[PDB]
RNA sequence: UGUAA
């Protein structure tokens, strides 16, 4: 059985710093270098991190914000050959990474999902459908285990925000079919909730 | 030039239908489009074949609803 | 980083044996009983066990019918002060357990979920809500493992159904939101096709 | 006998509930039924308490006059 | 959840 420490949002101070823009300007240009890339590297592997806080003995997860609708979470593509951890520790710290002298270091163990994207489409689901041999993308979910206190460098553009797991449940039009799943994969954890002070 | 290939199992995959059309000496396949079921992925059961010959859409007509694939012999439409 | 082994369909060979009745014939009887037993012993505790086989490069999760309409896992209720892992196994040879005479050890070892039931209704959730201290029921999901080759005996109320990941994926008016909220939690598992 | 309390916090529970009616001099409490989303399971904001009349009308003058988590309560008859 | 960013 495992067993995480969560610790209230307040223990947590977010700082700032400069921009950083998504290799795609569209969603068509998104597919067009997945399309370019496939034919030159093959399928594609993404990593993706679960933050989890908490808020009044209730499991919140950290999602980066882009406007009033788009909810991500922390991570990106892989260069290639490199290690599905230490390039989810390097995309961190790319996104989220305090920028004074003192290291922040990432406590990622446990898998939580994988995601497979059978077309250069939108469409992903936690398995490969039968009838497909050569998937275009590959998700990796980690849950991040935050210490008891810890600064974080959240990019001007981006936002961070803490989401209750019920505002997840069952709402796929809200944050898509991964996000929204959540909840689900989570409850597997056994979580204490530690008060402040 | 196109194809619909019809009657097809779940489970079969863009390898066997092209194992089974170059095992009929069509080598002028040139795209190969699945339906599928947005909400969970799985296969409508046919796809959209483009071939380059007249020659290969004739083969493919008369020869391929022949064999069986995975128990099942697929039905070839024009379009 | 977990590896485990799934085998076909038809490495299992599934029989029946004498029907094993629910212990509330009605939805009313149901929730009648867990308010009573509720008020003596407190939270029901429940585990059930996801069998996983695979059939044409797909895992399959077995699961039992009663009409043509509700399907559940195999599972049920714990006995006061009764280990969780160790409850499982009585429940699961009590409901697919082989007359043979022939030692069928189950393994279980991964938890992959929890589901809490505030008051005494319908509605399941994977969390606590905030607002609730004392949850009437809590469901305790185990991945089992299985033999390469086994032999089931199937309550005669009973039929098993194979059912593909697909099938179950967004499919909460077909199976309910536990049962089709499984691809998911179960997509974490590397998972060994040996044909 | 019935009595709506509202202006509560998703986060307010049963027993922070039970403790504020105890501490104002009600111990004759019979259920409290809160009122939840069916999808997520989310309190809305209020609940309904059975009670006593002497009981009643001491809730319905007194708890408004105690916060919980930062917020007073509204209290209302059946 | 897609540049209204």
């Amino acid at each position: 059985e495992r067993t995480i420490n969560l610790y209230p949002l307040t223990n947590y101070t977010f700082g700032t710093k400069e921009p950083l823009y998504e290799k795609d300007s569209s969603v068509a240009a998104r597919f067009q270098r997945m399309r370019e890339e496939f034919d030159k590297i093959g399928m594609r592997r993404t990593v993706e991190g679960v933050l989890i806080v908490h808020e009044h003995r209730l499991p919140h997860v950290l999602l980066l914000q882009l406007g009033t609708t788009f909810f991500k979470l922390p991570g990106g593509e892989l260069n290639p050959g490199e290690d599905e951890v230490e390039g989810l520790k390097r995309l961190m710290t790319e996104i989220l990474g305090r920028q004074d002298g003192v290291l922040q270091d990432w406590v990622i163990d446990d898998c939580i999902g994988n995601w497979w994207r059978p077309n250069f489409e939108p469409p992903q689901y936690p398995y490969i459908p039968a009838h497909i041999t050569k998937p275009k993308e590959h998700k990796k979910l980690f849950l991040v285990q935050l210490q008891e206190k810890a600064l974080f460098a959240v990019p001007k553009n981006y936002k961070l925000v803490a989401a209750p797991l019920f505002e997840l449940y069952d709402n796929a039009p809200g944050y898509g079919p991964i996000i929204s799943s959540l909840p689900q994969l989570l409850s597997r954890f056994n979580f204490i909730y530690n008060l402040e002070h | 030039i196109a194809l619909y290939i019809g009657n097809l199992t779940w489970w079969t995959t863009d390898e066997d239908l092209t194992e089974a059309v170059h095992s009929l000496g069509v080598n002028d396949i040139l795209e190969i489009k699945f339906f599928e079921n947005r909400a969970n992925g799985q296969s409508k059961g046919f796809a959209l074949v483009g071939v380059g010959s007249e020659a290969s859409s004739k083969k493919l007509m008369d020869l391929l609803p022949k064999r069986e694939l995975h128990g099942q012999n697929p039905v070839v439409t024009p379009s």
